[PDB]
RNA sequence: AGCAGCUUUACAGAUCAAUGGCGGAGGAGGUCAACAUCAAGAACUGUGGGCCUUUUAUUGCCUAUAGAACUUAUAACGAACAUGGUUCUUGCCUUUUACCAGAACCAUCCGGGUGUUGUCUCCAUGAAACAGGUAAAGCUGUCCGUUACUGUGGGCUUGCCAUUUUUUGGAAC
């Protein structure tokens, strides 16, 4: 339940692991939700995991967008 | 059962029916759910449009109905009143409003959640687009829920079910009348909404003019008259000098042409 | 009036009946309806009573009984003796 | 041209109960509630208007097929031209039914639909001031927006009952597709919503103050109901009141046992979910998507309701609206809510005082009544009564008072007004006007005759004798809630007809109560309104109803105020009595916005404002939000009345463009004198505008505050047009929770 | 994008050339 | 059943009540229970043997009720449908 | 429940069985109309001298009360 | 589920006179026909009572009651959509036709719903006999079957699921 590296890690790659395992992919996220929605998070965890929710409404790809990306 | 006979006047589909037609017809079906997406391009906007002599983008042009006090001077210029808020607001942002028909105001913001994508999503799922939701007594130990004898809650059926609910008419019902062929208005979808794609010029007055013909059939109706009598093919078969037979529509064709020219020469 | 045999309270409503009560009253009127306690809501309800000046006469005959016109009436049930049909719905 | 009325007699529906029996229930105040249906724009408030009329009614001529299979709403209460056109209401309409609750007792309820478009806030206000209790009808999707706050706020205020309605909750099954589990949440969280703002005053399923519903889909229901109806056969009935109890919150069932925690290895949802969302759900799964043999069976089972076999030939929602309505009847447990809600013995005394003076008790013999509105009904002209006290009886003589002249005669009795005749009584009923011979003490009704004696509302009395008029309670002008600051210049388009146009501002300013006309010193017409479609809606009556003349109309403007920045430089004194004047301070601006005994007030302004001893003492008056203060005291009292005059007549019309003065405050600092007084009125005119130019004049605008419901993906398009707004500004971002919308809220200069 | 139908991107739904399921001139 | 549902529809109207005691009791119905208590409000009190006393409210518990008069216009209230 | 409410900590005199009556400040109830009575008074007859002051406390019996007044 | 009540379309047993209850003496279709009706105070007929009109024939209004198919509220048989005439104002023009395109007033045309009756096709055919009556009939005489009590089954109620406000006694003298 280290949900700061969770949160870390899916808003680089999430993306990408939707495409290639959304079996487990959907099923971290509804992990991820039921967390957000029913447990007694600590301030700093929750805005963080709201903005991980942010990004994936509306642009998911917006967590890798700042690093430096070499073209394929 | 499904047709009430060889008159054929009347039909009563299954969903499953009605999902397969409404699927195959997406390439001319009707997409847009959303009555909001017609805000300013509808019936009566275009009327207005007429009367006031005013042509919003994409819609149709008319020839005019109509041949001290707000001089510059004395205006306060803040925001330059558009043509649209003239059709939006048609009493409060013209003088001489004459023939205007006061438009629908608005409908409620869909929220209509989209489906039928990934084979195995289930009816019910938080989509990506919703925002989170981040916020002794003892009984008859038989006592349950109602419709506990129902385990399944989605029946294999109830996307399909939703997703016609959600369709425009006729996928909506899964009964009706039967209509002429020619009755089937099946482009008129396409150019009563904005066109779909940045077409060239031609295309788009194509579209304004399809417009403009089905503005003006809206707005002069031709009502029939209720004398249903004396039909001329009913009225022909009543007499001994016409007879009746089925022929391949080949043959009648080909029978016209020899007839017509019979007559003409 | 003769009713069937097999009748209830529940298939005398509308009738007229006779209600008797544990007083010695009895209350005349057709029956709106009744419940589990046998409280019963008589329409247009009279009382009868057999005063004590005249009741020597029933003693081993012609009774002027006092009568009150309730109108619409409930009886409460642990009040009634029994309940006798006098005449049939309209 | 005007209106979808019922003209004939013969033609108004047959109500399923008899009409004398309701009007027996008029004699008893107890057996009456007034109830006001509010809430924001399309949350549904016409379309449950339209499920208690069509409950109410035998056979209603205006119901098309498409009406009665569902396709489109009845919209009984919206038979205005304008707002079949428009799609939205506009005017304040009701019906009177008789009503019964879950034990079959029946009260006469007097239905007042308000519109729920900000615009008309006025007649939402009218609803406030009639009603008793107020239904806030709630969109669930959208929750509670700052509409919502507003309406919560105003009916504290107003001391009105509230019961809210969550309806449209077919839109978290059918639009959403929520799950079940997260429409709970949903439904839990817009309930903390509620009670944020509710004071102290719990809302919750169990209590019944929460009604859930789907004005659409025919149905609405209470916990309470939905188990007298389904689970109260299967229990104890010493046990009924128990489980209402528990089919909410954090609880749990398994085998006829209850737990706080779910059950180990169970994984069930909280007893709501089980008892109550899923069951819903899989009624509008099964009609939409079940074999209909087995649906047919389950619904028997279950509910023992049998679908007939027209019914099963209907098209999905038609059949969708039809189970519903059989499995929730009729709306007897939103009138069981309605009814336990309001109790009038703790609310109608603090309403009566709060609507026009704390006081004694008017005697039972004595007609008093409050008239709300005057209204365009049926063809004819109308006014709105509540009947406070006595009996009105067709024919009586009475007592009209225009509520302006109020204050005037409640400061005159403490220490003449026009007579008219009632000359028709009628109920309410939305498409027709239903005939009678009196009202009662709590009735609503329509009386004719007596709107000629005043504008917006009035105090409507026949005293027995000299006695009891000395206890005489006048009503106060209705708060509109909102200012209107949208302003546009009107002339006709002939001088000829200038009558005519006058004439029918008479009429627009008696029907649209938060309309303000007022003929400028040039000769054209001012209309001040509450926003763009409030104008829209007036114009077209004015062109197309009342006056049917041409009239020419500016673009739209504002309402602008004239204030001071900084203190006066100089106390230069006029002749033709020195006065100065200074930037107001914020916090007693906002408090006076909000209308919030020398010796009282002293210690208000010491305390709070921080205002010097003489400051607080010699104050002379309050007016539009700006005060005048005086500071030998035999020598200025002479002529305080006169002074007093001058300073109100500057404040309506300043000196850089005749416009009202607001948040200054003016001292008079000198007298130039020891038949006199006709000197002294326009000399203090003249001498506030000196005092206010001789400081540094500032105008001052009104400022919208904007609601915005939105697609979250869409919030930098919003963005883009707030920066292109001159003096736009975004405050805030809220999400709606498990919807895709954003509410951001805003200012955007009028 | 790709498509809901064929998985080809380039295309909506509504433009597919296959069935709906579940070279050119110079 | 309906009795005491037609009883909670008098309330507000004038019922008259005999008790087992032989006191009729003469009032506005303010309330009404599911035992038959009921509340009266300006009432007049006949003993049995024909005095009359004016009370200003009397709560009666419902055992000692015998019948309840209620107005006749509640024939066709809404319940008996 | 009796309804009670509006008659606590008011004075009241109850008719009870046998004749009997009793005035006192109700001091609550109960389901059955049990009823406490503070500064409770026995009552017989028009005369006070036979009237009788009971005592503190006072608990009446549900189904011995015929009827209560208010006072 | 068991027990209890109500109800009776079926089966069994018992009964089987009368009387009562219940049910009955074609069905589905047709690119068949005729007739009627379909845009209006939101705007429908009839039976009953009152007034007016009417002058032997019925109209209008008020009141009481019964039924109101189809069509319609972002108004309309038609989720569709042509043409013509007259007048006005325009366009291109070189005169008319043929035309430009806005309006107003009117028509035609291609189609549609519902009701009633007839007809046509296919399939069926314990009582379809005889007589009266009606616009007609499932109306009357008449005929046939079943039913009344019990059992089993079906449907409904949702009662059971002696301790202060009702029904396991403050009554009796
Ligand atoms: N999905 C859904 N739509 C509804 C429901 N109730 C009403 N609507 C729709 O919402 C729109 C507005 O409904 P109204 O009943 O007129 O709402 P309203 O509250 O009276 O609106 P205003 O008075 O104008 O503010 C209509 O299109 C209704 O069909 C509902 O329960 N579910
Ligand atoms: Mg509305
Ligand atoms: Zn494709």
């Amino acid at each position: 339940n280290s949900l700061r590296l969770v949160i870390a890690v899916m808003k680089i790659c999430g993306w990408k692991l939707a495409l290639v395992s959304k079996k487990t992919h959907d099923m971290i996220w509804e992990k991820l939700r039921y967390i957000l929605q029913t447990q007694e998070l600590s301030s700093t965890l929750r805005e963080s995991l709201e903005t991980l929710f942010e990004i994936r409404q509306k642009d998911y790809k917006s967590g890798s967008q700042g690093l430096f990306i070499l073209d394929p | 059962k499904k047709v009430n006979g060889t008159s054929y006047k009347k039909w009563s589909f299954d969903l499953p029916e009605m999902s397969n037609l409404y699927r195959l017809s997406t390439p001319l079906r009707d997409e847009v759910t959303d009555k909001n997406y017609y805000y300013l391009f509808d019936k009566k906007s275009f009327f207005n449009g007429k009367a006031l002599n005013n042509a919003i983008p994409g819609g149709p042009k008319f020839e005019p109905l109509y041949p001290e006090f707000n001089s510059i001077d004395r205006v306060i210029f803040r925001v330059p009143i558009r043509s649209e808020y003239k059709v939006a607001f048609p009493h409060l942002y013209n003088s001489r409003p004459r023939s205007v028909r006061i438009p629908w105001y608005n409908n409620p913001v869909s929220c209509i959640i989209q489906n039928d994508e990934e084979y195995d999503t289930p009816a019910l799922f938080f989509d990506p687009s919703l925002n989170p939701i981040p916020h002794d007594f003892t009984l008859p130990e038989d006592f349950a829920p109602l419709l506990a004898e129902e385990e399944e809650l989605i029946l294999p059926n109830t996307k399909d079910a939703m997703s016609l609910y959600h369709s425009p008419f006729p996928f909506n019902r899964t009964k009706g009348k039967m209509v002429r062929a020619q009755d089937v208005a099946l482009a008129k979808k396409w150019f009563l909404q904005h066109p779909d794609e940045e077409y060239p010029v031609k295309v788009k007055v194509s579209y304004q003019k399809l417009l403009k013909n089905y503005v003006l059939n809206e707005l002069h109706p031709t009502l029939p008259t209720n004398h249903n009598k004396t039909k001329l093919l009913k009225s022909l078969k009543n007499t001994k000098y016409f007879q009746q037979t089925t022929i391949d529509w080949v043959e009648a064709g080909l029978q016209l042409c020899r007839q017509g020219h019979n007559m003409l020469n | 009036i003769q009713v069937a045999h097999s009748s209830r309270l529940a298939n005398l409503i509308d009738y007229k009946l006779r209600v008797l009560t544990q007083d010695g009253r009895v209350y005349i009127g057709q029956l709106m309806a009744f419940d589990k306690h046998m409280n019963l809501v008589l329409n247009e309800c009279i009382e009868e009573r057999v005063p004590k000046t005249q009741l020597d006469k029933l003693r081993p005959l012609n009774i002027k009984v006092e009568k009150r016109v309730l109108g619409l009436t409930i009886l409460r049930g642990e009040q009634i003796l029994s309940t006798v049909v006098e005449d049939k719905p309209l | 041209e005007h209106t979808i009325f019922t003209q004939l007699k013969k033609n108004i529906p047959k109500t399923r109960y008899n009409r004398d029996y309701m009007l027996s229930m008029a004699n008893i105040p107890e057996r009456i509630i007034n109830v006001g249906v509010i809430g924001p724009l399309h949350s549904g408030k016409t379309s449950l208007m339209d499920l208690l009329v069509i409950d109410s009614h035998k056979r209603i001529p205006d119901m098309s097929k498409n009406v009665e299979l569902g396709w489109k709403p009845l919209r009984y209460l919206d038979n205005l031209k304008q707002e079949i056109d428009r799609g939205l209401s506009i005017k304040l309409n009701g019906s009177t039914l008789l009503c019964t609750d879950l034990e079959s007792k029946s009260r006469m309820i007097n239905f007042l639909d308000a519109p729920g478009h900000v615009n008309f806030m006025d007649e939402t206000a009218v609803a406030l001031a009639a009603s008793d209790l107020v239904l806030i009808v709630i969109d669930v999707v959208e929750g509670v927006t700052f509409v919502v706050e507003q309406l919560i706020k105003q009916s504290i205020k107003n001391n009105v009952a509230m019961c809210f309605v969550i309806n449209k909750l077919d839109r978290l099954i059918l639009d959403l597709k929520l799950p079940p589990m997260d429409a709970y949440l949903k439904l839990n969280h817009i309930i903390a919503n509620i009670n944020s703002f509710t004071k102290g005053n719990v809302f919750s399923p169990i209590d019944n103050n929460i009604i859930f519903a789907s004005t659409k889909l025919g149905f609405t229901f209470t916990i309470k109901e939905f188990v007298s109806y389904y689970y109260a056969h299967s229990i104890p009935s010493s046990k009924i009141d128990d489980f209402t109890t528990r089919l909410w919150g954090s609880v749990y069932y398994h085998k006829g046992n209850f737990r706080t925690k779910p059950f180990e290895n169970v994984e069930k949802y909280p007893t709501f979910v089980e008892f109550i969302l899923i069951p819903l759900y899989k009624i509008f799964s099964y009609a939409l998507s079940m074999e209909k043999d087995k649906l047919k069976n389950l619904l028997r089972s279950n509910f023992r309701v049998n679908l007939s076999q027209e019914a099963l030939q209907y098209d999905p929602q038609p059949f969708l609206k039809h189970v519903l309505q059989l499995i929730f009847r009729q709306q007897t447990g939103l009138v069981d809510a309605i009814t336990r809600c309001y109790q009038p013995f703790e609310l109608f005394d603090n309403k009566t005082a709060h609507l026009s003076i704390p006081g004694k008790s008017t005697p039972e013999g004595t007609l008093w009544a409050h008239v709300l509105k005057t209204v365009d009904y049926g063809g004819a002209e109308w006014s709105l009564v509540r009947i406070y006290s006595g009996l009105l009886k067709r024919g009586d003589t009475v007592r009209i008072l225009d509520t302006s002249q109020s204050e005037s005669r409640q400061k005159r009795q403490l220490h003449e007004t026009p007579s008219c005749e009632v000359e028709e009584i009628g109920l309410l009923g939305g498409r027709y006007v239903y005939p009678v011979h009196e009202a009662h003490k709590g009735q609503i009704v329509l009386i004719k005759g007596i709107s000629s004696a005043y504008i917006k509302s009035a105090t409507l009395y026949s005293v027995k004798s000299k006695e009891d008029m000395k206890q005489l309670k006048f009503f106060k002008p209705l708060d509109y809630i909102t200012e209107a600051v949208f302003k546009i210049v009107l002339q006709p388009l002939l001088p000829r007809e200038l009558p005519k146009l006058l004439d029918a501002l008479n009429k627009i300013s008696k029907y649209y109560p938060g309309v303000i006309i007022k003929v400028e010193e040039s000769g054209e017409h001012v209309i001040l309104g509450n926003g763009e479609l409030y104008m829209d809606c007036l114009l077209y009556d004015l062109r197309a109803s009342y006056a049917k003349i041409e009239i020419k109309i500016s673009d739209p403007l504002t309402v602008f105020s004239e204030s001071c920045s900084n203190e006066s430089f100089a106390s230069i004194p006029v002749s033709n009595i020195s006065v100065a004047a200074e930037p107001m301070d914020s916090k007693m601006i906002q408090d006076l916005s909000r209308n919030t005994n020398p010796r009282k007030l002293s210690k208000i302004l010491r305390t709070e404002y921080g205002w010097d001893s003489l400051a607080s003492r010699n104050v002379w008056s309050f007016y539009n939000g700006n005060v005048l203060i005086n500071d030998s005291p035999e020598l200025l009292s002479k002529y305080k009345e006169q002074i007093i005059q001058g300073f109100y007549w500057a404040v309506k019309e300043g000196p850089l463009a005749e416009e009202p003065i607001y948040g200054v405050q003016y001292k008079l600092l000198s007298i130039s004198v020891p038949v006199m007084k006709s000197q002294i009125i326009p000399l203090m005119k003249k001498a506030c505008y000196v005092g206010l130019l001789t400081a540094i004049p500032i105008l001052l605008e009104p400022i919208y505050e904007v609601d915005i419901t939105v697609h979250a993906p869409l919030l930098p398009i919003v963005e883009e047009l707030m920066k292109k707004r001159r003096g736009s500004r975004i405050y805030k971002t809220i999400k709606v929770a498990g919807t895709p919308l954003l509410e951001v809220r805003g200012q955007v200069p009028v | 994008s790709f498509c809901r139908n064929c998985g080809e991107a380039g295309h909506k739904e509504k433009d597919c050339m296959e069935k709906p399921r579940k070279l050119v001139r110079a | 059943g309906i009795p005491v549902k037609l009883l909670n529809e008098a309330q507000g109207h004038i019922v008259s009540l005999e008790l087992t005691t032989g006191a009729t009791y003469r009032g506005k119905l303010v309330e009404s229970e599911d035992s038959m208590n009921v509340q009266l409000r300006d009432v007049i009190a006949t003993e049995p043997q024909g005095a009359v006393t004016h009370m200003d409210q009397i709560f009666v518990r419902g055992s000692q009720i015998k019948f309840i008069v209620v107005p006749d216009l509640l024939k066709n209230a809404p319940l008996f449908k | 429940t009796p309804e009670l409410k509006k008659y606590m900590d008011k004075k009241i005199l109850l008719n009870i069985n046998g004749s009997r009556k009793v005035a006192g400040i109700l001091r609550g109830y109960d389901i059955f109309l049990n009823v406490v009575l503070d500064d409770a008074m026995e009552i017989n007859g028009e005369d006070p001298a036979n009237n009788h002051q009971l005592g503190l406390q006072t608990v009446i019996r549900g189904n011995s009360i015929i009827s209560l007044e208010a006072l």
